């Protein structure tokens, strides 16, 4: 019954911004730990970001640290992910995941969003 | 007409010296209330809005377990500790085990064990109190006119909304005047003791004692991040495997529990505001200031020509469908039930003064003949339409429905039941002050008993009742077990 | 970060026949704390979004048929699928969730044979 | 559980139906009924125990509605 | 099922610890202390027929706990 | 003073002390002098005068600020009638428990 859509997906020249908005329905959204996922065509899953259930305990990847920016809005339901200083290298499709609910992990992956793309060029 | 098919009017026939007629307006019902010359019309009471309301506090459905972490201590020393004890999101609970020199440890005996864990809730249950200065009645005057699109048309009317605040007010009608309600809201259906809980889109009104006693981790209500759960022990379970060692278990979704603990509660929408249904009001209609609008007119002498086959409704009214035939005025449409040889009529108009409105549109009138057989005859010359009928039913079943009905409003509404159609007799008001008292101690024994032990005590004390040497038999029985069986028969609604 | 590696790439099976999957772990992925191995199992359906098989090891996600089961322990884990379907060709991807930085392996593929 | 203490016989009711009313009505004696048929000895004790401590006959009726009623319900 | 009629009593236990014992064991004696505190006036009614049914104290007494532990579980 | 004349607007929901009492506070909307209240509870169904003010003289000083008074109901239901007695606002309250 969770529904995740996702919107923002568009092309862009390297170095200009976007935001990332992932819309979620079904569920009370406040309190969960939303993650933020993509996968470049002809590759496997690889992680981005995480925001907790408290606002202020947000972490990145490895090759995604200090370029991208997660942020949740509570009341309008929505997931933010500010990516900035992108390349043709970090362009794929982006999922958005919900949080487990039967488990034991404060981090794990019930439900993935339908999927964005965004396509990076010159 | 809006108050015709809908299966439970009950007439309010007859108004005191000032004209101030009383009706108890009731959510499902309609009154229809008439007069000896005012224009007849039917009243219902259709949404109570409430908006702007505040929570009050969350319950927790749905929970997960995180960081699970335990310590032990040898024999003969304080109980174990974790750091993460004193923290306000962690359940933590202390237990024994058996260690020897298997666990390191050189002294045996029973040692101690605590397994605290996180506890952060998925899924909160609201609980949101109504206050009394937002609540909105909204109350639909229509008025009998005999139009053509009125019968069983639920958009017709003049909504007069009605708060606390402002609990008098004056509808005014379209032509026929003004209709005066001085309704007291405050006495309805009690909105202090009944607080609002919704999950999932799903809105109940529940006692609001009940709704604290109830064994869910609750909070503060305001809402902010991380609301500090209490009593969150009522999720998380500590099972202990046999002495060895803890495992810690969340308990699941309390959703379908809930959805059982709520058998006895009332549902209302909750889409926008909370439009609350399943509710109760009593008002005295002033009905002094009516016009019944149409007594200037003529009389049509042009024959009348009927549309719909004749249909009477559960009630035992003739309701008729005509269409005037050619002329060139408004009147007054003539009317008498007559026998087949008798000429003596015991048929009244329940309509007002049925009046051609538009010369157009059939004008439809809606009128009880006395039971057995008789025709009616609507135009003035001879050449009139003669429609024929024969009402099924008698007059003593007529009584004993009417019996059945009362006893079914005086069981439900309770105490207030006495001022339905109250004309401001003193008799009514004696009967209203017992009913009260009686009512009030029948309440108090027999408050939370439920629909199956109603009905056994009532057989009970009726068995007590009947062999008891003591001349208090004709009481006990007769008043207690009729009343309790009643009730029993009748409770759950 | 933790290296995943699934040991076959590409699995042709006849339908009717087992396919397993091993993913072996660089490092462990138990929790000492609590003593449960912290795996998840990923099938990613052609032209689909993923979901969930098996959370943990031995237990298993809701709305899945039972043919699927989680296998093994510390490093070195096993599914198996008693019989195949058309419908479970896809992108399985283990992944482990001890620790923060999540990686997963490199995806596995299972075409009907 | 929650799924005890039902909102029953609080008092405040009104015209329409309540959450569950029709499904709601039996289902307490639909549970008595099952636990009796399930536990057939239990009957007997309870005739045993009705005739061994009531003196009359409307008392060993009433006792024993009581026990067979108590017994699934008290759990 | 709905949490009524529980599986306790059926047997088929040893000495490990069952389900819940630890919350499970007093939950009935709660709910009942709890409607009690709760709708305090059925007590009245429960003494009026106990008085009225039994010519002893003992067949007295045990009426007035079966009607105190009918009442709010059967509710 | 002399009688007011226009009507009264309630300004916050009537509430009731423990002993009964209920505190009305009711708010002046009409251009005239400071002048006596006009007060008088009818009682359930009827023109009887059982109800009492607590507040002595329940006058209005000024037209901006809005007065408060208290008044104690008949013990059953009943209607508090503020105004001139024709466009007059009938507060309504019920008083619940025994004598
Ligand atoms: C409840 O249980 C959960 C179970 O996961 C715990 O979750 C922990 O979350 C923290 C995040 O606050 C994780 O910290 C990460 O640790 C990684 C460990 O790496 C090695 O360990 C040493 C010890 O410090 C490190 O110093 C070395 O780097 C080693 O490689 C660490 O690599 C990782 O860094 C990541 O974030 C930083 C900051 O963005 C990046 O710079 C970095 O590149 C990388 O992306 C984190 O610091 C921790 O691992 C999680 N636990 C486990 C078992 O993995 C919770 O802490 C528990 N408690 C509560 C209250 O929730
Ligand atoms: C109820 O009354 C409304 C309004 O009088 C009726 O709607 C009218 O229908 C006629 C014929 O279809 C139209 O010519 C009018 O323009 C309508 N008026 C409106 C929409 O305001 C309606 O037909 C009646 N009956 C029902 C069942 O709704």
């Amino acid at each position: 019954q969770v529904e995740l859509v996702e919107s923002g997906g568009d092309v862009v020249q390297p170095g200009k911004s976007l935001r990332l908005s992932c819309a979620a329905s079904g569920f009370t959204f406040t309190n969960y730990a939303m993650h933020w996922l993509r996968q470049a065509p002809g590759k496997g899953l690889e992680w981005v970001a995480v925001i907790s259930s408290d606002v202020n305990d947000k972490y990145y990847a490895d090759s995604v640290k200090g370029r991208f920016t997660i942020s949740r809005d509570n009341s309008k339901n929505t997931l933010y992910l500010q990516m900035n200083s992108l390349t043709p290298e970090d362009t794929a499709v982006y999922y958005c995941a919900r949080e487990q609910a039967v488990g034991t992990n404060p981090w794990a992956f019930d439900y993935w969003g339908q999927g964005t793309l965004v396509t990076v060029s010159s | 007409m809006r108050c015709v098919g809908v299966g439970n009017r009950d007439f309010v026939e007859g108004l005191s010296g000032a004209t101030w007629v009383d009706v108890v307006l009731e959510h499902g019902g309609c009154v229809t209330t008439m007069a000896k010359n005012k224009p007849t019309l039917d009243i219902e009471l259709q949404k109570t809005e409430a908006t702007q309301l505040a929570t009050l506090r969350k319950l927790c459905i749905e929970g997960k377990i995180t960081n699970i972490t335990t310590d032990s201590r040898c024999p003969t020393q304080g109980e174990a500790v974790l750091p993460e004890e004193q923290d306000q999101n962690y359940v933590c609970k202390h237990t024994y085990v058996d260690r020897g020199w298997g666990n390191g440890c050189g002294l045996f005996g029973k040692g101690s064990l605590v397994t605290c864990a996180k506890f952060q809730c998925l899924e909160p249950i609201e609980g949101k109190v109504v206050q009394y200065e937002n609540l909105k009645y909204t109350v639909i005057i229509t008025v009998h006119t005999g139009d053509q699109h009125q019968v069983g048309n639920e958009t017709q009317g003049v909504t007069a909304e009605i708060t606390p605040q402002a609990s008098t007010t004056e509808a005014i009608l379209p032509e026929y005047g003004t209709l005066g309600l001085e309704c007291s809201p405050r006495t309805g259906l009690d909105f202090n003791e009944m607080i609002l809980l919704t999950m999932k889109n799903k809105a109940w009104m529940v006692h609001r004692q009940w709704f604290f006693d109830l064994p869910l981790p609750w909070a503060s209500g305001a809402t902010t991040e991380t609301p500090t759960w209490n009593r969150k022990e009522l999720l998380v379970t500590f099972k202990n495997a046999h002495a060895k060692k803890q495992e810690v278990v969340v308990l699941g979704s309390q959703e379908g529990a809930m959805h059982t603990a709520l058998t006895g509660a009332t549902e209302i929408q909750n889409s926008g505001g909370t439009s609350i249904f399943a509710g109760h009001l009593k008002c005295r209609l002033k009905m002094d200031k009516l016009e019944l609008k149409g007594m200037s007119y003529a009389m049509c002498t042009n024959t009348f020509v009927l549309k719909k086959e004749v249909s009477e409704t559960q009630h035992g009214t003739i309701l008729i469908k005509v269409e005037y035939k050619g002329e060139d005025a408004p009147c007054k449409i003539p009317f008498s039930t007559e026998d087949g040889q008798g000429k003596a009529h015991n048929g009244r108009l329940i309509t007002a003064n049925p009046v051609v409105t538009k010369k157009e549109e059939p004008v439809n009138i809606e009128a009880e003949p006395p039971f057995g057989e008789s025709n009616i005859v609507i135009g003035i010359g001879d050449n009139a339409l003669k429609i024929n009928w024969y009402k099924k039913g008698s007059s003593i079943g007529k009584m004993f429905e009417a019996t059945a009905r009362g006893a079914r409003r005086m069981a439900i509404l309770g105490d207030t039941a006495w001022d339905f159609g109250s004309v401001g007799g003193v008799l009514n008001s004696l009967g209203k002050m017992v009913h009260q008292i009686f009512g009030s101690a029948y309440t108090a024994l027999f408050s939370g008993v439920s629909w199956v032990m109603k009905i056994g005590i009532g057989v009970l004390l009726t068995w007590i009742g009947l062999n008891s040497k003591n001349t208090s038999m004709s009481f006990s029985c007769i008043a207690i077990g009729i009343i309790t069986l009643y009730l029993g028969a009748v409770v759950q609604a | 970060h933790i290296v995943m590696t699934q040991s076959p790439l590409s699995l042709s099976v006849t339908p009717g026949q087992p396919a397993s999957i091993s993913c072996k772990s660089s490092q462990i992925s138990s929790w000492g704390s609590d003593g449960k191995t912290y795996l998840y199992w990923y099938l990613q359906k052609p032209g689909q979004s993923p979901q969930l098989l098996i959370y943990e090891v031995s237990s298993r996600f809701s709305g899945v048929s039972d043919r699927f089961s989680g296998s093994g322990s510390g490093t070195d884990f096993t599914l198996k699928i008693s019989r195949v379907q058309a419908e479970d060709v896809g992108l399985y991807y283990c992944m482990q969730g001890l620790h923060l930085p999540l990686t997963f392996g490199q995806g596995t593929r299972l075409e009907i044979k | 559980s929650v799924a005890l203490a039902p909102h029953v016989g609080m008092g405040l009711d009104t015209r329409t139906q309540t959450w569950m009313s029709a499904e709601g009505a039996w289902r307490q004696v639909e549970k008595v009924e099952t636990w009796a048929l399930r536990h057939p000895g239990f009957t007997i004790l309870a005739l045993f125990l009705a005739h061994y401590i009531g003196t009359s006959l409307t008392q060993k009726v009433v006792i024993f509605i009581l026990l067979m009623l108590v017994t699934p319900s008290m759990t």
